[PDB]
DNA sequence: CGGAAGAGATTCAGAG
RNA sequence: UCCGCGGCGCG
DNA sequence: CTCTGAATCTCTTCCGACGCGCCGCGA
């Protein structure tokens, strides 16, 4: 997964219960900047939240 | 799914996904003993989801989404023109149709329409499998198949075989009245423009300048006997507005028959006497005479005696050799006199009115399609033409002008004077400008229509 | 004053044009009265059957 | 005198009007609004500095904290534009601002700064207009349409009684801002005066009033006019002012200076008025039924009590009046009411008001506004207080002041953009007015009344929208956290600013996709006017009236291009002079009359104005001293045409052809025809296709020139010299001597678009037309591009024309062309497909381009390479393979047996598919290009690899070759240099040219000169070096692509296509025509030289149409030809130049009167060789619009030619021989293909997918769908009795599942049953009125 | 996911006789219930009718 | 937007 | 193999 | 002088062809 997002934060590992899978977010200042990568048949796709 | 691996989401699922959100909260709300206010607010927000859910936008301001668009609710289903009933339960799309511009085709009878060859083979592909299979050529679906796609000349034959009397409906968007769908029986052109009859193509209130057109193969043997018995051209003569036939000929056609018919004082060969209407298409080809040339001759006609018999008479005429001519083709039973006279549009629309009533159906037909051959190709000999010294303007036209101005003027002047109300003086101006475009108008009609010759 | 032979000036042709556009619009907005009520009528009397 | 340049084909002008005002720049609007919006300012009028300054600067209280601006600025365009459109990425530019941060100390004063902080803030990205006008957004060209739409201010409107219908008028005044809340004030049946803000609800006026800060008596001392009463006893005076008796009736007797005179029940006329006023009457004596019946205007009080009696509005109680004249109050006040002039409105409003005082009226006016929440004296006061009067929230920009203060008669034109009491009083004050009947509403549809908002206004509204959103999140930062320890670039966000205009480019209805058919489309799509978009109008709520033709029409907005079809009116295009105010009125120029002479200043004016003056007509004939000939000159003036003598006309207009647009210009012989169908040529002539080889227009307009010029398509001179180079691709000019700057190499190079993928799918190519050492002229024409011939505008063709019926397949404007035609490739059109394969990391392995194709014949992928990508150059035809592609398949197991049984089958059931790009069906072409893109990490085939080493090698040369002639050019002016003096010429000759730069011929200026561009080559070679290195870099990175792809390829596909009958072609009168025959060249009518015709079109259309002019064209076609031909036979016997140079003058100096006055003397006798050659095709001739060739003029050129001077001739008839009794109309016509090719309509299908949700087949061409049985066809069936094919219509062809594969089965096997099931969409239908929590089942199972 | 929108064990099978699970690929056990879920062993077209 | 139709609420006239 | 929304375009 | 019915006024809802063709965009 991206270990820092488009702004150079760092990121964190999510559970996303709605669709029962893992997601990678990053936080500035212990907020979340609204950033997300998901796993997606095989692939790492990234947006805002 | 979508590109990128998205997904489009139907409102739909959007709504149920709120409700179900919304009932959880509820019930979430309720186990774990709520203070009162709150779930109040929460139930209300569930009625107010549910409402969205089945006729958002029915009351205040509507749910909309991420593009700010309302959110089509199951009402909007089948509301509205883009609604379920309109769009799908009536005008399906269906299977086995085409589309194509049309073009005139002068060469066709008039039950048959010029069908590209592709199109032929796209729509009947299925045809063309199953006896390709009978006959024995093919074996499998995908023996046919390759084939087919390979276009090897025996498919060509099979196909020319196929639709030998296999009529398809023609349709031209909007079908304002049921003369709008009609069914032909295919000829096969190369090139890829479907080719008409143009007497029928005044009947679609159709044009030529890029209109198109949608053809329909019917499947089973009941649905093309339905075609051939009720929907054929052959029988749409009669429009269901009025008794009066919609397969009238336009433009060209009453161009050549006006221009085949009209006499002049003086011509090649004028007072000569022809033993047969034949001798005077001799005397029009080999150039010995012109077609307005008066003469007279002699013709035999026919009359529906008491007894149904066609009795004949033979009398000398005085008429022309154009007249004659055209006569020739006439069917057996009509009077000589139908024709003796300039024929305009309403001359033949008569004509082809009383020959349906006097006879059958298909002397009128025979009789319609001789028609539109004979006076397109002696339109074509004719040569009209329009030309700038042919719109001649009337040299009155100056002087009333300026009489016209000339009481403006006084008129104008009267009223400088105060002797009348500013509105009269509008009418009294509109008035004689009104007096005097009619009299030039009388003036051009007058110079134009008429011209002298010597006799 | 002046016919379509001859060159009509700038004004004549402007005024004309009036009833181009009129018409045209005139056209345009006719069209969907008539299939309307041409959908009225056939919903009235499609039951009818000899 | 002309241009050496333009001394070919000088194109024969008609024209008697002189012309006194060249066609402006015809794009000037879009780059003039675009320039103003990005350039630097320093006033901060408009653009970037204007809309910063109006939200900066930023301040936050408890953070005793600001943010501040200093300045912008626009960074560098990393990409160039064909880089932006290969590659698909925006245009565009970053923008920069520098930024200050401000803390100051925690004690007074709170302007005690502490610290600055300043740096530069990266906020966004802009898009940049290219040079043509227009943008490029993504990979796309995209141009935003300038809108028309209702200017702020205030309006005045009534309706003729349509919505209560009894006959009265009602009557409405409206503000409309340019952003905020409307207000507008409406009459009632009842005459009631109501306000409503943005048309929520309809309440009394007077609740505003007192929610202004005035009271009911200062209302009506305001609005009304008062009149004073006095009691004495029982006797009655009155305070009088002769005028205010007019139009009452005398019914009681009325005195003045103690005697009392009325003829009673009589009204008060003229002389009575007067006889009261040389009376000097001041105060009289009343009964009491006259002061009966008249309001009480104010409070009065009673002081033996201290008690009111009297409240506002009332009428008089005679009882209360006795009681106040008794306590002492002997003075009453009193409106009055002329039943015309003062109509008692406000004081019903006043009845009617449900409210009592300021804040009863705020928090009713809140609680509208506001509804479901209790009412609060603070948020009704804020509500008001920040709608109306917060200058940010609500504004009027300068226009809307300026418009306001104008219908307001106000002197001024300046003032705030909020509004204020004065001017809702004064605005209500003027409706009063109105309704009274001394005042006429507004006309909103007048063109001195919209307003033009360019590209830049929305563009800068959007950046606004942006800097608010930036503004509230730094507001946000600011109060959060602490000020000191962070820098203002974390705490802007460029987010917002990015998505607004990104959002605005892409997605706004006005940023529509730019059409490319042809030159003449590109502009005319540039320069359009459109009245719908945001703030606009919608096409269903569009009237008539607003579609119709207003007469300020005239010289501002053309009224024939507009758009057919629903669009029609809403749609305009802008006359060829008008041009912008700077408030967004139409501007049109005129030429100053003064004293009957005119001046030829010029003068630019606006509806208002024109409307307020006397203009003459364009057509009026002048002296060379400016004086009329007529006395009665025509003019126009307020809107009406009629005469007016010499003295009274104040403005002639500038040129005949100011009326129309470019697109109805280029038409010949206008004046002739009927204006449907101009209008619909007009519209016409923009789908033009380019052909294969241009050609001129013989009877042109002289437009062609500026219009050819202005679009960006052809490569203009912009800088004069000599032609030094010229190959198929690129052109090397060198710059004269004086022309070039000082240090500059004096060379010039262009590179033309050799092909290329236009918006529609034409060709774009650009042809050089000079020859080496040709000079050429600033502004000169160098190169063609596409319908562009010498620089003329060239969209047809030349087709030799008779009209006359045959044989029918000309029937109803059909047409029927020769063979010949086809044969000499006169309409053949090049077309380009670009088809695209996306490779994706699919399930089971991702999904890769490859040449290894399963289950396919390997004679196919020879044409591919083994990488899988077809070699440019290879034939290709429908359903074959262009680029190999594959996808996994995923497990799909297999049972042993089912392995087994495959395993006999063969290669079968494999985990691995074919996917790869194939052919569209029946397209075939020759493959011109592949492109690929790639995301980084990834290796690059040997296609890829290949195709990069070729750019690299492509780039490489071309930039060695730049350099190779900017040198050649440098050391040339080194030579120039050197040759002036001291020359060592020969000395320098033996010595290397690296000598001669470095070698040093005196100590003077000259070395000077050397050094300078010694070190000018230097600085050359190390950009290029520099260049070619981020060049190289640029190529050899990846790109981003989207999410999912590995890598995408792109293939481009070229075919030639052909008339064909079906095809649709059309003359620029505007006689479309489907072509419906083509003819073996013997067939064709054929006349007495021998010579056949070409096109055979139906006379009969020409009567009904009214398209005269069309006809006139056809006889100067057949005139032009003439000469042309004559002067082919006089060069092909080869006889003596001056023979054909005086035919030549003879033939230019056939005109009467013409402003041409053209000589050959001259020229020299090689210049009249190349203009014979030019003119061996024809001799064109140019027809202005308004003031074209006569019938005289065309009958002498006819008889100069030694044609028939009707212009018919004698025809026969190929087919027989024989000859038509009838002359016929021959001639040249000018005819165009009309991009609606056959092979693109024709489409047929039998069977193909289905839809998922109705089971119904699929819609459209691209999906290869069925027809759509529409309902009006099912009444149709209907009408017959045609059931059984109605229920195959239905049911088995298009829904039912299972019974269409029965009707398959059954049908190959030869048996044409039919088995009905159910309509699937029956059971969908059933299914949602289910969900919907009704229940309906079927019966009787 | 189980219990929701598009639910298989509710709704009935992605794809004709095919268990969420996996146990059952064919016609062989046409009309039964998984034991791992409740899907059951049918054609895709039940997806239409279910509510 | 405009026009037309339906339902609900408010006002005026007639009768008591 | 696909629900559209916006836009022009021709009937 | 008051009450009821009828009439009028106000507010809300429904409707203003059919057919194809391309382009863009899309939590
Ligand atoms: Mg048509
Ligand atoms: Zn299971």
């Amino acid at each position: 997964a991206p270990q820092q997002d488009p702004e150079g934060n760092k990121t964190m590992v999510r559970f996303s219960r709605k669709t029962k899978q893992q997601y990678v977010s990053s936080e500035k200042d212990g907020k979340a900047t609204g950033w997300s990568a998901f796993y997606v048949d095989g692939k790492w796709v990234e947006g805002k939240k | 799914p979508l590109d990128g691996g998205r997904f489009a989401t139907s409102d739909l699922n959007d709504l149920y996904r709120r409700v179900i959100n919304r009932n959880n909260r509820l019930k979430r709300l309720l186990d774990l003993a709520a203070p009162d206010i709150i779930v109040r607010n929460e139930k209300r927000m569930l009625q107010e989801a549910v409402d969205a859910l089945l006729d958002n936008g029915r009351r205040g301001r509507a749910i909309t989404g991420s593009n700010k668009r309302p959110l089509k609710s199951l009402a909007d289903m089948i509301k509205g023109k883009q609604g379920r009933f309109r769009q799908n339960l009536l005008g399906k799309r269906v299977d086995y149709s085409g589309r194509s511009v049309i073009t005139v085709g002068p060469y066709l009878r008039l039950h048959q329409c010029g069908l590209p060859k592709k199109m032929a083979l796209e729509l009947f592909k299925p045809f063309i499998y199953g006896k390709l299979e009978l006959r024995g050529l093919a074996t499998t679906i995908k023996a046919a198949k390759k084939m087919v796609e390979r276009e090897e000349a025996v498919v060509w034959d099979i196909l020319d075989e196929v639709i030998r009397e296999h009529p398809v409906l023609l349709n031209r968007a909007p079908t304002l009245h049921r003369l709008g769908i009609q069914a032909f029986e295919p000829v096969l052109i190369e090139g890829k423009a479907i080719q008409l009859h143009p007497l029928v193509c005044a009947a679609y209130n159709a044009d030529f300048d890029g209109d198109q057109m949608a053809v329909h193969v019917p499947l089973t043997l009941e649905a093309q006997l339905e075609a051939r018995a009720l929907m054929m051209s052959t029988n749409n003569i009669l429009s269901p507005a009025n008794g009066e036939p919609i397969i009238v000929p336009s433009q060209d056609v009453v161009l050549g028959l006006y221009y085949m018919t009209r006499d002049c004082v003086n011509a090649k060969g004028e007072g000569m006497v022809l033993t047969g209407p034949k001798e005077a298409e001799r005397l029009y080809r080999s150039g010995l005479a012109s077609l307005h040339a008066r003469v007279k001759v002699r013709i035999t006609e026919y009359e529906k005696d008491a007894n149904g018999e066609l009795v004949a008479k033979t009398s000398l005429k005085d008429t022309t050799v154009g007249r004659a001519i055209l006569w020739m083709i006439v069917p057996k039973g009509l009077p000589y006199s139908i024709v003796n006279q300039a024929l305009g549009k309403k001359a033949i629309s008569k004509m082809l009115n009383t020959c349906y009533r006097i006879l059958g159906l298909k002397p009128t037909v025979i009789f319609a399609d001789q028609i539109m051959y004979t006076g397109f190709a002696y339109a074509a000999r004719s040569g009209a033409s329009v030309g700038i010294d042919d719109m001649v303007i009337p040299e009155k036209k100056h002087e009333i002008i300026s009489e016209a101005e000339a009481e403006v003027a006084e008129i104008q002047e009267q009223f400088q004077s105060g002797l009348v109300t500013a509105g009269e003086r509008y009418n009294k101006v509109i008035d004689i400008w009104a007096a005097a475009n009619d009299r030039v108008s009388k003036a051009m009609m007058d110079n134009l229509q008429t011209e002298t010759v010597i006799n | 004053t002046a016919n379509f032979r001859e060159g009509l000036n700038v004004l004549q042709y402007f005024i004309s044009t009036h009833g181009a556009r009129k018409g045209l619009a005139d056209t345009a907005l006719k069209t969907a009265n008539s299939g309307y009520l041409t959908r009225r009528l056939v919903d009235v009397a499609q039951d009818l059957v000899v | 005198v002309y241009s050496y340049t333009e001394k070919k084909r000088i194109r024969k002008d008609f024209g008697k009007r002189p012309q006194v005002l060249d066609v402006p720049y015809l794009l000037s609007i879009q780059l003039d609004s675009f320039q103003k919006f990005i350039e630097q300012d320093p006033e901060g009028q408009y653009g970037l500095e204007a809309a910063f300054r109006s939200v900066f600067p930023i301040q936050s209280y408890s953070g005793n904290s600001e943010l501040q601006y200093v300045s912008y600025r626009l960074g560098e365009p990393v990409f160039d534009v064909q880089e932006c459109q290969i590659r698909g990425v925006t245009y565009s530019a970053p923008l920069r601002v520098k930024l200050r941060l401000v803390i100051y100390e925690r004690e007074a004063p709170e302007g005690t700064v502490k610290d600055i902080k300043e740096q530069e803030v990266y906020m966004g990205e802009i898009p940049l207009m290219t040079d043509n006008g227009t943008f490029v957004i993504n990979g796309t060209e995209r141009v935003i349409v300038s809108q028309l739409h209702r200017s702020p201010g205030v309006f005045f409107d009534s309706d003729k009684g349509k919505t209560h219908s009894s006959g009265k008028v009602l009557y409405n005044a409206r503000i409309i801002p340019y952003r905020g809340s409307w207000l507008d004030f409406e009459f009632d049946p009842k005459d009631n005066l109501f306000v409503r803000i943005d048309r929520r609800r309809k309440l009394p006026a007077t609740i505003i009033l007192r929610a202004l800060n005035y009271t009911t008596e200062q209302i009506l001392d305001l609005f009304f006019e008062k009149v004073i009463f006095e009691i004495r006893d029982n006797k009655l005076q009155m305070e009088l002012v002769p005028e205010r008796l007019r139009g009452e009736t005398a019914s009681f007797d009325i005195e003045a200076n103690g005697k009392v005179y009325v003829e009673k029940g009589r009204r008060i006329t003229a002389r009575h008025i007067r006889q009261l006023e040389k009376d000097d009457v001041k105060l009289i004596e009343v009964p009491v039924e006259y002061i009966a019946g008249k309001v009480v205007a104010k409070d009065y009080i009673d002081e033996s009590t201290g008690e009111l009696i009297c409240a506002a509005n009332m009428e008089l109680s005679l009882d209360l009046l006795a009681k106040l004249s008794q306590s002492g109050h002997k003075r009453i006040e009193t409106l009055f009411t002329n039943d015309l002039d003062h109509g008692p409105y406000i004081s019903e409003t006043l009845r009617v008001d449900p409210t009592n005082d300021r804040l009863s009226a705020l928090v009713e006016i809140y609680r509208m506004m506001r509804p479901g929440e209790p009412p609060t004296r603070e948020a009704a006061e804020s509500l008001f207080e920040n709608l109306f009067f917060s200058e940010d929230r609500y504004d009027l920009s300068a226009v809307g002041r300026m418009k306001f203060n104008r219908s307001l008669l106000r002197e001024e034109i300046e003032g705030s953009g909020i509004l204020s009491k004065d001017d809702i009083i004064d605005v209500m004050k003027k409706l009063i007015d109105i309704r009274n009947g001394k005042g006429e509403v507004d006309d909103i549809d007048h063109l001195g009344n919209r307003r033009i908002r360019s590209v830049g206004e929305m563009a800068e509204n959007q950046f606004r929208v942006g800097l608010v959103r930036v503004e509230r999140a730094v507001k946000e930062r600011l109060s959060l956290g602490d000020l000191d320890t962070l820098m203002p670039q974390d705490m802007i966000n460029a987010k917002p600013i990015s998505a607004a205009v990104k959002e605005f480019f892409g997605s706004s209805q006005l940023s529509q996709f730019m059409d490319q058919n042809n030159p003449l489309s590109e502009i005319t799509h540039k320069r359009r006017i459109s009245a719908l978009g945001p703030g606009g109008l919608t096409r269903e709520r569009a009237g008539f009236e607003v579609r119709d033709v207003h007469p300020t029409h005239y010289g501002r907005v053309c009224p024939i291009e507009t758009p057919e079809g629903p669009n029609i009116g809403l749609i305009n295009s802008l006359s060829v002079y008008a041009q912008t105010n700077e408030y967004g009125f139409l501007e049109t120029p005129y030429r100053k009359v003064t004293d009957g002479v005119v001046t030829d200043e010029i003068h630019y004016l606006s509806a208002i104005e024109e409307g307020n003056y006397v203009i003459a007509q364009a057509n009026s004939n002048l002296d060379e001293e400016g004086h009329f000939v007529e006395d009665l000159v025509t003019c126009r003036s307020k809107g009406e045409s009629s005469l007016f003598s010499r003295d009274q006309v104040d403005y002639m207009d500038v040129s005949t052809q100011q009326v129309v647009s470019v697109g109805a210009s280029l038409i010949p012989f206008l004046e002739h025809d009927d204006a449907n169908r101009a209008l619909m040529g007009a519209n016409m002539q923009r789908q033009a296709v380019p052909t294969l080889r241009a050609d001129k227009p013989l009877v042109g307009t002289g437009m062609e020139r500026a219009v050819a010029v202005d679009s960006g398509v052809t490569a203009v001179a912009k800088r004069g010299g000599v032609v030094q180079y010229v190959d198929a691709s690129r052109i090397v000019i060198k710059v004269n001597e004086d022309e070039m700057y000082p240090g500059e190499a004096g060379i010039d190079i262009y590179n033309l678009t050799k092909y290329t993928r236009s918006n529609q799918n034409t060709c774009i190519n650009q042809m050089p037309c000079v020859s080496l050492g040709e000079p050429v002229e600033r502004g000169d024409v160098l190169a063609d591009g596409p319908s562009t011939d010498l620089g003329e505008l060239a969209l047809g063709q030349n087709m030799r024309v008779a009209f006359m019926p045959w044989n029918g397949y000309n029937f109803e404007d059909s047409i029927l062309v020769s063979e010949r035609v086809v044969q000499e490739d006169r309409f053949t059109t090049i077309h380009i497909q670009e088809l695209a394969c996306v490779s994706r990391d699919t399930k089971l392995g991702p999904e890769e381009i490859t040449a290894d194709i399963p289950n396919v014949g390997e004679a196919a992928l020879s044409k591919l390479d083994e990488s899988g990508i077809v070699y440019i150059g290879a034939e290709v035809t429908g359903g074959d393979i262009l680029v190999g592609k594959v996808t996994p398949k995923g497990e799909t197991q297999l049972t042993p047996e089912e392995k087994l049984l495959r395993a006999i089958f063969g290669e079968k059931a494999s985990d691995v598919k074919d996917s790869s790009l194939r052919v569209p069906n029946g397209v075939s072409g020759t493959v011109i290009d592949v492109q690929v893109f790639t995301r980084d990490g990834v290796e690059k085939d040997k296609r890829a690899l290949e195709i990069e080493e070729m750019q690299l090698k492509q780039a490489k040369k071309d930039l060695s070759e730049e350099l190779q002639i900017l040198e050649a050019g440098l050391f040339s002016r080194i030579r120039a240099v050197l040759v002036a003096g001291g020359v060592e010429a020969e000395k320098l000759d033996k010595l290397p040219r690296d000598r001669w730069l470095e070698l040093g011929l005196t100590d003077e200026e000259k070395q000077n000169q050397l050094e300078q561009l010694a070190e000018q080559y230097d600085e050359l070679k190390h950009e290029f070096e520099k260049k070619l290195e981020a060049k190289r870099r640029k190529i050899t990175q990846g790109d981003d692509l989207a999410p999912g792809v590995l890598k995408i390829v792109k293939v481009y596909l070229a075919v030639k296509r052909r008339i064909q009958p079906g095809d649709k072609m059309a003359g620029r009168h505007g006689n479309k025509g489907v072509i419906s025959k083509i003819n073996p060249i013997e067939d064709m009518p054929y006349d007495e030289n021998g010579t056949p015709v070409d096109i055979v079109l139906n006379p009969l259309g020409v009567p009904s149409r009214m398209n005269i002019g069309q006809i006139l064209e056809t006889h100067l076609g057949m005139a032009a030809k003439g000469i042309g031909d004559k002067i082919n036979a006089m060069l092909k016997q080869q006889q003596e130049v001056a023979k054909l140079r005086e035919f030549i003058q003879r033939a230019y100096d056939l005109g009467a009167d013409v402003r041409q006055k053209v000589d050959l003397s001259t020229f020299s006798d090689e210049e009249v060789m190349r203009l014979a050659e030019n003119l061996r095709k024809g001799m064109p001739i140019a027809t202005p619009v308004f003031d074209g060739a006569k019938e005289a003029e065309i009958k002498e050129l006819l008889k100069l030619g030694d044609l028939p001077t009707s212009g018919q001739i004698r025809l026969y008839d190929g087919r027989t021989g024989e000859q038509f009794e009838r002359p016929v109309t021959v001639g040249y016509m000018y005819m165009l293909k009309l991009n609606h090719l056959v092979d693109d309509k024709m489409h047929a299908r039998s069977t193909g997918s289905y839809s998922l949700v109705t089971q119904q087949p699929l819609g459209g061409k691209a999906q290869f769908g069925g027809q759509r049985f529409g309902e009006m066809e099912v009444w149709a069936l209907e009408a017959y009795g045609a059931a059984y094919t109605l229920q195959e219509m239905l049911t088995v062809k298009s829904d039912d599942v299972n019974g269409r594969t029965k009707m398959y089965k059954n049908i190959v096997d030869g048996n044409h049953q039919m088995e009905p099931g159910m309509p699937e969409s029956f059971n969908v239908l059933l299914k949602e009125i289910r969900s919907l929590g009704i229940n309906i089942e079927l019966e009787d199972e | 996911e189980r219990d929701g929108l598009f639910c298989a064990r509710i709704f009935g099978p992605v794809k004709d006789y095919e268990c969420l699970c996996g146990k059952y690929k064919r016609l062989k056990h046409r009309g039964v219930i998984c034991e791992k879920c409740g899907v059951e062993v049918t054609q895709t077209k039940v997806r239409r009718e279910r509510m």
